[PDB]
RNA sequence: CGCGAAGAACCUUACCUGGUCUUGACAUCCACGGAAGUUUUCAGAGAUGAGAAUGUGCCUUCGGGAACCGUGAGACAGGUGCUGCAUGGCUGUCGUCAGCUCGUGUUGUGAAAUGUUGGGUUAAGUCCCGCAACGAGCGCAACCCUUAUCCUUUGUUGCCAGCGGUCCGGCCGGGAACUCAAAGGAGACUGCCAGUGAUAAACUGGAGGAAGGUGGGGAUGACGUCAAGUCAUCAUGGCCCUUACGACCAGGGCUACACACGUGCUACAAUGGCGCAUACAAAGAGAAGCGACCUCGCGAGAGCAAGCGGACCUCAUAAAGUGCGUCGUAGUCCGGAUUGGAGUCUGCAACUCGACUCCAUGAAGUCGGAAUCGCUAGUAAUCGUGGAUCAGAAUGCCACGGUG
């Protein structure tokens, strides 16, 4: 989909990251970036993403790598 | 349309010359080039520190009489309905209703 | 039944235009804008001077605007103080200097404009519309008019249900592409609703 | 050298008017001109609706039409220059000049 | 049709054999405009009646236009066309001058 | 000595020039048969010289621009009828026998308002 | 019911959740403080809470005015909230159906009738007779625009017959003939002939003519009917909210899914599918734009880089068709859905929800019930092209030609 000229994500996000990482892993970070790409220094850490009225967390694995963030977050309950 | 609404599309114009018309266009081309800066350019990154507001995608060209943002024509800058107005009172020059 | 606009169709065949400047795809669309402002704030500023027909024309450089009124001295005013306080100001609007131009309506009861806007002066003043319509008719017949006929509806006297009445007199084609038809309309903005007024004149053949 | 004058407008029996008056000038000081040449109307169409709700089919047809005159001066001569170049013209003919 | 009483149109005859019957023929099978494409079709089907089902490929045309019968001819010449489509053999050309055979020998 | 006569249609324009002697046809300097794709179109042209009889006689140099396929074989039938009154002047009345100076001047109906072509209207629903 | 919406990834957007603001997002009036603006800076999803650098234009009977920022007080601003059973304007519809009325005279106690009941003839209340009606007006028609023939004027960026020049390109001298380009004009008016018809209007037939019986097409839609549609284009009476029915921002929704209905596209194929070769359009668009040539990639494209505000340059090689070869009547070399994988481009940003390309997968479907629609000629059918909307996003819509 996207080209191949950098892979996109969020400046906020990315510095959410990089004091994750140093610090250690924390309470699930809410956040609203369902369009940032899965970077491999996130796997391990819980990241609850926002669907338009709550925040889901998800456990990042090793495959989720590439995906997006709003690809875990269903937005919209059915019945 | 209603008057914040048209004072929404007065502050993306604003923002637009401010600083999407020459420092987003040089982010452009960096992003671009080939030859030089082909993994480490970083210019995406400080792109997005920029306010959305500035963008031209975000602006909505509508009516410069009411302010509609439907029936839009860039020949006259108004609403489809406007421009019937002004034509029949002679003010739009050279517009008549036609036949072929 | 549905009537197309008379003055819109005949233009170019019988009818000059209202603006006659010419501009390329560059600043035609910039200065149809500058149009608007300009038609808005000489129709507000003389209100009660009787205007009714504003004729605009852009030279290379330069523009000016020809005003049609039947009482140019409020327009011109004491040696030319209210031409000069209009003239400044035109020119901050269309950017380019500016130039205001008189031209004296001999007869206001022939434009239909002018008749129009003492129908939509009088519906405020209470005067009745059986008056108001028959006073027009036969001061444009008695000044060399071959046919007349106006139309008011909604709410007439302050009626609940909207109403519809013309009174006719002399001879007006409308589908007749040779006819001198002078038409525009007028709004009455009374305290109990709006009331449309529609003129048409007719003027003779080609 | 070579001098010619692009004349265009919106109205036909106007632009060929102020033709004229730069023809025959030319011709009267003693220009060579070899006529002005009718180059085609770029004629624009304009289809949009006349009501602001359903009964979509109302619509109204409009155009705009862009005539174009040509005119080509052979020789630049002192007398036609100045005497073609503060012309007084219609308001609604626009001049282009190319030197 | 009502108040309205005119003739019908006169087309042109057809420019290989300069018969204007068989210019009305062509036209049946044509379809989206494709006169290029009906009239090699037509004429190869003809051929075929000609060359291998009996000689005359004007009056070979006539004997299986009557058993089938300006209307008359009309009539005739669309149920020729609209039985040839539905047939078991491979190109148009082929159904069509069976079809002509058959009703040449009126089965 | 050169007889020139215009003949047209929707779209085309055709040009045609005699000169005396030859069966010549040069059409935007090819031949009748690499032009033409089409055996009818080679043929309407030949159909204005039926009743005046050519085998050997006159040269044609013609060209032609738009149109399509019979667009240009209706122009060039035309511009051939108005050559030979031009050559000969006694043969208009085999010509207006045939008809082929007529100009068929029917041409594409304009697309209308509230309708997707000339006639056809959108589907129709009855209540 | 491909309607408003000519185009919902954000914006649009009026909705929801959540975070926020209260003379307010925005306008007019006064005072004070800052020239405005420029440049950057740290937290926040953002709205913004705090700093560095810089100018100080303009006249200053030195009060400073004036733009814009900041603060504060109130007058006021704001609402796509209510009502198209309080309204204007506009539109659909019967219907481009031929009707709808006045003035005077006349008839009847009268409301009214006649005209405008009848005899013909026309697209037509079109026209002519008849007639206590005679006339006129609103409609129809005509005048307008476009196209179909010819002439005049004018030959560049357009044109190439007679010529010279060949690197075979109107390309270069030239030619002004012709095509084309557009300013004006001629030409069709039942004008002429014959027959029918009450010697009328009119019809039929024929000649002339490019066009003949309103030539072809458009514009042009009467009085009225449906309290038809529009308080969400706008205008507007009244009512309602106001530290909220307002305003800002983030994300989501408008695109959901057990179903129903209307409107379209592509199909079910040999009048076809595919491969190669190859011929012919018209009409538009283009400067924050169209973007050639060259080079690379299977391709979507990318790089390099002219020309062009344009009869010059670019989009732009029109497609059907034609010629050959192939498949041989089948769920197929039909048809392309759906899905996976790998990518291009647009844009802060393509998950929800974009377009396109490449590989692979190959649903239903083998001509469709009752019912129902369009159309009388360059029409139907079909083939492609272009434009508006638009950063991007057309099976919709508006135009344009090809075949017919
Ligand atoms: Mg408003
Ligand atoms: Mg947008
Ligand atoms: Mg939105
Ligand atoms: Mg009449
Ligand atoms: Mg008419
Ligand atoms: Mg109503
Ligand atoms: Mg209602
Ligand atoms: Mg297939
Ligand atoms: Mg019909």
């Amino acid at each position: 989909r996207s080209l191949k000229k950098g892979p996109f994500i969020d400046l906020h996000l990315l510095k959410k990251v990089e004091k994750a990482v140093e610090s250690g892993d924390k309470k699930p970070l809410r956040t609203w970036s369902r369009r940032s790409t899965i970077f491999p220094n996130m796997i391990g850490l819980t990241i609850a993403v926002h669907n338009g009225r709550q925040h889901v967390p998800v456990f990042v694995t090793d495959e989720m790598v590439g995906h997006k963030l709003g690809e875990f977050a269903p937005t919209r309950t059915y019945r | 349309a209603k008057q914040s609404m048209k004072a929404r599309e007065v502050k993306r114009v604003a923002l637009a010359d401010k600083y999407f018309a020459k420092r987003a266009e040089l982010k452009a081309i960096i992003s671009d080039v080939n030859a030089s800066d082909e993994d480490r350019w970083n210019a995406v990154l400080k792109l997005q520190t920029l306010p959305r507001d500035s963008s031209p995608s975000r602006q909505r060209n509508r009516c410069r009489q009411t302010g509609r943002p439907h029936g839009f024509l860039r020949k006259f800058g108004l609403s489809r309905i406007k421009v019937r107005e002004a034509a029949m009172r002679g003010e739009i020059p050279g517009l008549k209703k036609a036949s072929w | 039944g549905q009537k197309v606009h008379p003055n819109g169709i005949r233009l170019g065949i019988v009818k000059p235009w209202n603006s006659t400047w010419f501009a390329n795809t560059k600043e035609f669309a910039d200065n149809l804008d500058s149009d608007f402002k300009v038609r808005q704030y000489l129709t507000k500023e003389l209100a009660k001077a009787s205007v009714s027909r504003i004729v605009i024309e852009r030279p290379a450089k330069s523009i000016r605007v020809t005003i049609h009124t039947a009482r140019p001295g409020i327009v011109i005013g004491k040696k030319g103080e209210d031409v000069e306080k209009l003239r400044k100001v035109v020119a901050d609007i269309a950017g380019v200097p500016a130039q205001i131009n008189i031209a004296e309506v001999r007869k206001p009861e022939l434009d239909a404009k002018l008749v129009a806007d003492s129908i939509t002066s009088q519906l405020e003043r209470r005067v009745m519309f059986r008056r108001a319509m028959k006073r027009a008719v036969q001061n444009a017949m008695r000044l060399g008019a071959k046919g007349i006929k106006v139309e008011v509806s909604g709410r007439l006297g302050g009626a609940e249900i909207a109403r519809t009445e013309w009174y006719r007199e002399g001879r007006v084609p409308l589908h007749t592409l040779r006819a001198d038809i002078d038409y525009n309309t007028s709004e009455a903005h009374t305290t109990y609703g709006v009331i449309g007024v529609k003129v048409w004149i007719f003027k003779g053949e080609i | 050298q070579r001098i010619r004058i692009r004349l265009k407008a919106f109205d036909h029996r106007l632009i060929d008017q102020a033709t004229a008056e730069i023809v025959e000038t030319a011709k009267r000081t003693g220009a060579q001109v070899r006529g002005p040449i009718p180059l085609p109307t770029r004629k624009e169409r304009f289809t949009v609706l006349i009501s602001p709700h359903v009964n979509k089919d109302a619509r109204d047809q409009y155009e705009i039409r862009t005539h174009l005159r040509l005119v080509d001066i052979v020789e630049p001569t002192e007398k036609t220059v100045d005497a073609l170049m503060r012309l007084d013209l219609a308001a609604g003919v626009d001049v282009q000049i190319s030197l | 049709p009502r108040r309205r009483v005119i003739g019908q149109r006169k087309i042109l005859p057809d420019p290989k054999f300069g018969s204007e019957l068989l210019a009305k023929f062509v036209n049946i099978l044509m379809v989206d405009g494709k006169k290029s494409t009906a009239e090699s079709i037509v004429y190869s089907a003809l051929e075929t009646l000609a060359q291998r089902s009996g000689k005359s490929e004007l009056e070979a045309f006539e004997v299986a236009l009557e058993n089938v019968r300006v209307r008359r001819n009309a009539l005739a010449m669309r149920w020729i066309v609209e039985a040839a489509r539905k047939r078991g053999d491979k190109s148009m050309a082929l159904r069509l001058a069976n079809e002509l055979s058959d009703a040449a020998e009126n089965k | 000595n050169q007889y020139y006569g215009t003949g047209r249609r929707k779209s085309s324009a055709a040009r045609v020039f005699i000169k005396p002697g030859n069966g010549k046809i040069v059409i935007n300097q090819r031949s009748l048969e690499q032009y033409f794709g089409r055996e009818t179109a080679r043929m309407v042209v030949r159909q204005p010289l039926e009743l005046v009889d050519m085998v050997e006689k006159l040269d044609l140099y013609i060209t032609v621009k738009g149109g399509g396929i019979s667009g240009q074989a209706g122009a060039i039938r035309h511009g051939i009828t108005r050559a030979l009154m031009e050559y000969d002047e006694s043969l208009r009345s085999e010509l207006r026998k045939a008809g082929f100076v007529t100009r068929d001047a029917r041409q594409v109906e304009r697309k209308k308002v509230g309708l997707r072509k000339a006639r056809r209207r959108p589907q129709f629903s009855k209540r």
